[PDB]
RNA sequence: AGGGCCAUCGCUCAACGGAUAAAAGCUACCCCGGG
RNA sequence: AACAGUGGUAGGAGAGCGUUCUAAGGGCUGUGAAGCCAGACCGGAAGGACUGGUGGAGCGCUUAGAAGUGAGAAUGCCGGU
RNA sequence: UAUCCUUGGGAGUCAGACUGCGAGUGAUAAGAUCCGUAGUCGAAAGGGAAACAGCCCAGACCGCCAGCUAAGGUCCCAAAG
RNA sequence: GGAACGAGGUAGAUGAAGAGGUCUGGAAAGGCCCGCCAUAGGAGGUAACAGCCCUGUAGUCAAAACUUCGUUCUCUCCUGAGUGGAUCCUGAGUACGGCGGAACACGUGAAAUUCCGUCGGAAUCCGGGAGGACCAUCUCCCAAGGCUAAAUACUCCCUAGUGACCGAUAGUGAACCAGUACCGUGAGGGAAAGGUGAAAAGCACCCCGGAAGGGGAGUGAAAGAGAUCCUGAAACCGUGUGCCUACAAGUAGUCAGAGCCCGUUAACGGGUGAUGGCGUGCCUUUUGUAGAAUGAACCGGCGAGUUACGAUCUCGUGCAAGGUUAAGCAGAAGAUGCGGAGCCGCAGCGAAAGCGAGUCUGAAUAGGGCGCAUGAGUACGUGGUCGUAGACCCGAAACCAGGUGA
């Protein structure tokens, strides 16, 4: 909890209880099944033996009927059937989770804070310039208190980048980026959830 | 997802169908038929090996037992013989190697038939 | 945590024992089902009847009144609030099962006769 | 009112551990699973 | 490390290999990918590679995850002989 | 010498067969039937009985062109007087 | 009753930046080396994998004419509250009575309740009905007249879009001139069948032949790409050629083994094998098989323990005498917040009234039953069974309803 701070050009400490938590990496594998499960669809429904358009007359081994599933078309006795690919997790191990990853990329020097993070417009090549200040070559992370659309408007074409609220970030979101830059602001409003 | 599988059929029924070369008729061509004889063919290699063993020592019985008729001794006379007058440990297979000479092999008979009076 | 090493926690997987596919796995051919595969609740006679209004109220170990700050004012509109009760239902008795602390003002629908005395003793009130 | 809880009656249910309160043959050119 | 053990159907337990798709990185490919054809290589098995020929545009590895998951037998069905 | 009890999870099996002991039914007829004890087969290959599910001998983790024995054997087929 | 105003829909308009250089190639969208725009790196094409090649996307603007919504005028119509307390009404073959039925979770029972017929038959504010047969008590409420949106259910369709969906035996029966070709008098049944190339540049001419079909020449990166034509497996049919084979009794192999003939992911090699030893196919099913007990002509593809909701059990994880939310709302059909209604546990016994670390049984403070005393659950996840659903696939004879045929 000793992050330095950042502010485009040019040390703080944060609650120690939420950024400095020991992880617990089982609580992190189990998340993540549970936020990537719901992303899937499962819209797959394949035909059975008795809604195929077919005969039900005995034609003449016995064979009683024509769309049987051992025959040429219409099978598929069981099949995949569109059903809903997403658990719940108990309320404090959501909670757990968030805490584990911030606290594990505290340690790695990782995450990197900025001061409110203004701009001047909606512009890509004051944001790619930015980028290159803070040297994020790979994906990143921006968190904002409070929604500029300047930044985000700014930051929807560049492929790594990805910008979002202070109130929704998750598992998917911090796990995959490797950087990420918050505003100094957001990091008090991570805390009041959690 | 529908898993099609039509690829893994073609590499197993091959690797059959090359332990099959060079057996008569059908039975190197036909899946159903070459099955049913890679199974009776490593059954009976584990027998053929198991029978070769008692085979040879088989051989080397009637080899001395004729290399030592030319002295008047026959088998029986010559390994009880070989036990007790000295101490030969010549292997079957070994000793009858030694047996296409006159002078090595009945050097030994010699010593047999002396403890043997 | 990152993405590539996602190792499980050991135990906390299990493969599915998939059955009928060949007989070197074991279930191969018969599928672990082998070849061709009055009660006694109708005897005992049944008892009595239901009554139709049953009182149930709730009871919580004299024990629990150990864990609790000063006995004042302990109105079951408070027992739960902090959740010693998880829910008021008829009445609220209070049993004697335990070793008492402090006094403690307590308000009950019944209370039992052992029960009585242990408030009366440690100097609580009684208020029914 | 009605039921519970105790004392007590009604079973050859006799195919007696008691398929329902109640229940016969019949027909093959026979339908069909089996030697 | 020393001792003991290892026939096996129903059946119980454990450890593994493959196939399609998805996610993360890392990396082959028109100087030739998948597939197909050969071969006297490697692993205790299911199975992997490596050269050569055809082929003429896609594929694979590591850790995970989801299954329409692995065919020699149905007086199986459809095609071909 | 190292097993057997307790709770808990999962089962399979419920016309067995013949060979060595006294019966019963039968004609002390039956590779008949039904009993009870022991074995093997079931689920057990290898050696012997010319061939032989059950008799006699003995239990196969896999290699070796090593040795000693079991039942049974030693003129020839066929190893050994 | 009418016109305004604004938002949409039905056709569109506009739209940023590399021929960068060089290599290989039939061809650069690739390699190598260098730039650029981005509210635009979503897609699809292009001679092979484009952010800058087009067609496009983000964005902003557009419809004379039609409509679909709202905002506004115009238009249109329009009394409420007391106070009394003398008489009337307040919805009749109706409420209820009997018989016979039927429907409520309720099978006519202890049984209201609802609705039919069938027969009788009221009361009407001091009045009426209900509160599970019935009767007093007591609380709520006015029957026998009629209207009524929203929140909800499903879609042949219509735009916009998604897939841990299929990729030609799949997916709809049908990617192809499909309910077609055929079968049936009829009701009805019901297939097969995708791919040249970047373009036709789809073979002038010459030769053989009656033509087909060839052999050259040309196009092309490739003619082994020439019209059912990408790739092209196996069964099956053949032509060459190494080694065996005309005194030999064979589940066709295996082990021993010369002789000849070849040189390899160089290795105790490779291919044939005269001859000797041993050797009653495979799966199913049975007390038990070589069987004359059952199945398969062969090759290739397809083809059988699934998923919901419950129940219980072990392991892992979270918190722990307390854990956990459902619907729903705000949210890229997503995570996450928020929701304390409910559920399980924390102490039982008893038929119940009940009492309680005990309580039933009983004259019993006896004995005995159970229970603490000695106390760990709960929420999710994998996995193992059991349930209920076609429930592991395949396989009858019959039954009923609605129809087609002398």
């Amino acid at each position: 909890p000793k992050v330095a701070l950042y502010n485009q050009n040019g040390d703080i400490e944060l609650n120690a209880s939420v950024f400095g938590i020991e992880p617990n990496e089982s609580v992190v594998f189990d998340a993540i099944l549970m936020q990537r499960a719901s992303l899937r669809q499962g819209t797959h429904k394949v035909k059975n033996r008795s809604e195929v358009r077919g005969g039900g007359r005995k034609p003449w081994a016995r064979q009683g009927s024509i769309r049987s599933p051992q025959w040429r078309g219409g099978g598929v006795v069981f099949g995949p059937t569109p059903r809903s690919y997403s658990y719940k997790l108990p309320k404090k191990v959501r909670r757990l989770a968030i805490k584990s990853v911030l606290s594990s990329k505290v340690i790695d020097n990782n995450i990197i804070v900025l001061e409110d993070l203004t701009l001047d417009t909606a512009k890509t090549k004051e944001m790619a310039a930015i980028l290159k200040g803070l040297s994020v070559e790979k994906k990143a992370l921006i968190v904002t208190a409070d929604a500029n659309e300047a930044v985000a408007l700014s930051a929807r074409n560049i492929p790594g980048v990805t910008v979002v609220e202070a109130n929704g970030i998750n598992v998917l979101d911090v796990v995959n980026h490797e950087k990420l830059l918050i505003t100094k602001a957001a990091v008090e409003k991570v805390e009041e959830v959690l | 997802p529908r898993v099609k599988g039509g690829t893994v059929t073609r590499k197993r029924r091959k690797k059959v169908l090359k332990l099959a070369k060079g057996y008569f008729g059908s039975k190197h061509t036909l899946y159903k038929v070459a099955n049913q004889q890679v199974m009776k063919s490593g059954n009976y290699a584990f027998r053929d090996r198991r029978q070769k063993k008692r085979d040879f020592r088989k051989l080397w019985i009637t080899r001395i037992n004729a290399a030592a008729r030319m002295n008047g001794l026959s088998y029986s006379r010559l390994m009880h013989g070989l036990k007790l007058s000295g101490i030969e440990v010549n292997r079957k297979m070994l000793a009858d190697l030694a047996v296409n000479d006159l002078t090595a092999f009945n050097q030994l008979a010699d010593a047999a038939k002396a403890q043997l009076n | 945590m990152k993405l590539h090493e996602l190792k499980p926690s050991e135990g906390s997987r299990k493969t599915r024992n998939r059955v009928g596919r060949g007989i070197g796995s074991g279930n191969g051919k018969t599928a672990g089902k082998g070849h061709k595969g009055m009660p006694l609740f109708q005897r005992l006679p049944k008892r009595g009847f239901t009554n139709i209004n049953r009182k149930e109220y709730a009871v919580v170990n004299l024990d629990k009144l150990n864990g609790f700050a000063e006995g004042t004012e302990v109105t079951p509109e408070l027992l739960l609030e902090t959740g010693v009760i998880s829910k008021l239902n008829a009445g609220v008795k209070i049993l004697g099962n335990g070793k008492l602390e402090k006094k403690l003002t307590v308000k009950a629908n019944k209370f039992s006769a052992s029960a009585k005395e242990a408030v009366e003793a440690a100097g609580g009130t009684a208020e029914v």
